[PDB]
RNA sequence: GCGGGAGUGGCGAAAUUGGUAGACGCACCAGAUUUAGGUUCUGGCGCCGCAAGGUGUGCGAGUUCAAGUCUCGCCUCCCGCACCA
RNA sequence: UCUCUA
RNA sequence: UCCUCCUAAAGAGUAACGGAGGAGCACGAAGGUUGGCUAAUCCUGGUCGGACAUCAGGAGGUUAGUGCAAUGGCAUAAGCCAGCUUGACUGCGAGCGUGACGGCGCGAGCAGGUGCGAAAGCAGGUCAUAGUGAUCCGGUGGUUCUGAAUGGAAGGGCCAUC
RNA sequence: CCGACUUACCAACCCGAUGCAAACUGCGAAUACCGGAGAAUGUUAUCACGGGAGACACACGGCGGGUGCUAACGUCCGUC
């Protein structure tokens, strides 16, 4: 179980956020991503965040 | 004293049943949305009306009665609605 | 003793052994001992049958033998429960239905390949009989 | 093209008499020219292949090919997917330049050159030959390269049988002994 | 009878998650020391073999690009356990 | 400093 | 506990300390789409090069491949390359399947916004079937929904999530 | 160096003939099951909701089978 969970927060200044895992050995660089946001209506990039 | 007991079996495993099979059978009246055929690959394939699920799974994109029929060259199954 | 080199399995059920047989007529040789009863028929049995009729002809002529033993026959140990597992493989048979030609033989007198047969059958459990080359 | 040339007035005119064809299609015809290097030691190092590549790309005016392991093997301690070797496939213009610049330069560059084989027709026609040393191309500066490398050469051409090949070189004046 | 574990060169012993196998040491061989032997010092050393390479972890198949290490079966040895009436 | 045996 | 095959008696289902094997993941591309391609093995020839690298031709025709077990599928490829990308979208969902239930599954289509494609169209994760854990309690962000005189607040609720 | 030939230690592929398979299938039933139409028959025998239960230790016999020794008034399943 090494695939870790993040979330992937709007960039909209919404504090909307997806969840997800990855692999942060093989993939240090961060996940970005540009995914629906349902509070805007609108496709806004996502950023990698920590699941907290 | 003398009761030699001993042994097992490596071999106590199986799964769940999923009841495949084929839900409704030709000249059967279906609505639109019925689960036809449940299966693993395709066993049996799309014809007429008739949409392929993502587990391979037949289910009718109209109403009306089931058909099964043969066609192409490789002799496979098809399953088609046709219209009521 | 005859025995599978490789199987794919180690085990088999215990089946049946109804129905007639296939391997009615005598394909290779002239002479043969055909199967009229019923059963399975084990390696030594048939070892020691061969045995017998190769004697019987002092090598001479050539002998088929048409069944092999390809069944695996499982036992169970002594004093031990009918539980925990299946038996292990002791033995190996080949099942008989009636119609199998067993053996053949040419090369021989057929008075010679009837005493010849006749002592294999008497080292066989199953009752046999005596057939020749039928054309058609 | 002078080959071309050559081969379009008098090799066909000898080759249709010399075999009673039919057609003039029916004659054999050069089709490519590829050129491996199987360089299985750049597992050592990149810049053995990266070299080899660099000089084969003056001999042939091309950027060779870098191929790869079709599968993986262990007792040449390599996987599916590295790159263990370079070809150059040539055809048109700059295959028959290089077919000249071949046997009429760098054939006559062989240390001991004694002829060829015309054992090596695989059965249908096409040629293979392979050489020992890259200098015979005068390409190669001598000072300038380090490794002795060796390639080999495979002509590949529309004959059918193993004697129309051999007999469309030889139109060529090819040396095979 | 049940289970846990192990089987490697003349010998004791290593190896890791599969990427050659013998590191090491003991013994054995040879050299030089010594009047000689031992010690002590140096150098070699799994098997067939032409100097160049091949076969090689108990036995038999499998797996894998590739096994000493993975499977399975057979085997041998060790240990522990085999109880209530 | 150690230094056995024939 | 879960998955695959047999037993299982040609619908489903079906037991045993019955016979055999696996799973407790992985992937930000190994997903989507467009475009293109088609294997294993063997034969002959060929520098180092060897049973076995790479190269050319021929037989063969999927005996290969499928991220992993087995089964079923797969050429219109679901297999293999490259380009662009994020549909690994949010709210719903006719209608069916499956379970004692909890629950699990398939799903056209609708609204919004998006990607590829000239376009028709496809895309709501991966060829499918394993890859998992109820409730309580508690934590984090968002949301005036509530707020024990009133205004706030605490706390609680709802949404997401651990 | 090439190897000269003949052996008996065999033998790949291919071809012909011949068997076997629960976990083989280029074939393939009888029955069973699902759906539709139609009579006759049957005290609605069918379904839905609601009130009350009991029961969840089965047995043998037939057929199809697993296990066992195709041993058991054995054992475990399917069906009557
Ligand atoms: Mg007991
Ligand atoms: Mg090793
Ligand atoms: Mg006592
Ligand atoms: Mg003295
Ligand atoms: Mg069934
Ligand atoms: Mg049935
Ligand atoms: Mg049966
Ligand atoms: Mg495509
Ligand atoms: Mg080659
Ligand atoms: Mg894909
Ligand atoms: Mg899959
Ligand atoms: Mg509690
Ligand atoms: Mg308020
Ligand atoms: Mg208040
Ligand atoms: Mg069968
Ligand atoms: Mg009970
Ligand atoms: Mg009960
Ligand atoms: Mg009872
Ligand atoms: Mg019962
Ligand atoms: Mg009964
Ligand atoms: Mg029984
Ligand atoms: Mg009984
Ligand atoms: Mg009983
Ligand atoms: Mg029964």
């Amino acid at each position: 179980g090494i695939r870790e969970k993040i979330k992937l927060v709007s960039s909209a200044g919404t504090g909307h956020f997806y969840t997800t895992t990855k692999n942060k050995r093989t993939k240090p660089e961060k996940l970005e991503l540009k995914k629906f946001d349902p509070v805007v209506r609108q496709h806004v990039i996502y950023k990698e965040a920590k699941i907290k | 004293a003398h009761k030699k007991a001993g042994g097992s079996t490596r071999n106590g495993r199986d799964s769940e049943a999923k009841r495949l099979g084929v839900k409704r059978f030709g000249g059967e009246s279906v609505l639109a949305g019925s689960i036809i055929v449940r299966q693993r690959g395709t066993k049996f394939h799309a014809g007429a009306n008739v949409g392929c699920g993502r587990d391979h799974t037949l289910f009718a994109k109209a109403d009306g009665k089931v058909k099964f029929e043969v066609k192409g060259p490789k002799n496979r199954k098809f399953i088609s609605i046709e219209a009521e | 003793m005859l025995q599978p080199k490789r199987t794919k399995f180690r085990k088999m059920h215990k089946g049946r052994n109804r129905g007639l047989a296939q391997g009615t007529d005598v394909s290779f040789g002239s002479f043969g001992l055909k199967a009229v009863g019923r059963g399975r028929l084990t390696a030594r049995q048939i070892e020691a049958a061969r045995r017998a009729m190769t004697r019987a002809v002092k090598r001479q002529g050539k002998i088929w033998i048409r069944v092999f033993p390809d069944k695996p026959i499982t036992e169970k140990p002594l004093a031990v429960r009918m539980g925990k597992g299946k038996g292990n493989v002791e033995y190996w048979v080949a099942l008989i239905q009636p119609g199998k030609v067993l053996y053949e033989m040419d090369g021989v007198p057929e008075e010679l390949a009837r005493e010849a047969f006749k002592l294999a059958a008497a080292k066989l459990p199953i009752k046999t009989t005596f057939v020749t080359k039928t054309v058609m | 093209a002078k080959l071309h040339d050559y081969y379009k007035d008098e090799v066909v005119k000898k080759l249709m008499t010399e075999f009673n064809y039919n057609s003039v299609m029916q004659v054999p015809r050069v089709e490519k020219i590829t050129l491996n290097m199987g360089v299985g030691e750049a597992i050592a190092d990149k810049k053995l292949l990266d070299n080899a590549a660099a000089d084969l790309a003056a001999i042939s005016g091309q950027k060779p090919l870098i191929t790869k392991a079709r599968k993986s093997v262990a007792g040449f301690k390599i996987r599916q997917g590295y790159p263990i070797g370079c070809k150059v496939t040539l055809r048109g213009e700059r295959m028959w330049e290089f077919f000249e610049r071949l046997i009429t330069i760098a054939v006559p560059r062989i240390r001991d050159f004694r002829g060829l084989s015309a054992k090596s027709f695989d059965g249908r026609g096409n040629y293979s030959m392979g050489v020992r040393e890259q200098i015979i191309f005068p390409e190669i500066d001598y000072d300038k390269v380090d490794r002795v490398r060796g390639l080999d050469i495979t002509i590949t051409t529309t004959a059918k049988s193993d004697e129309e090949g051999r007999a469309l070189l030889a139109a060529f004046d090819f040396p095979f002994r």
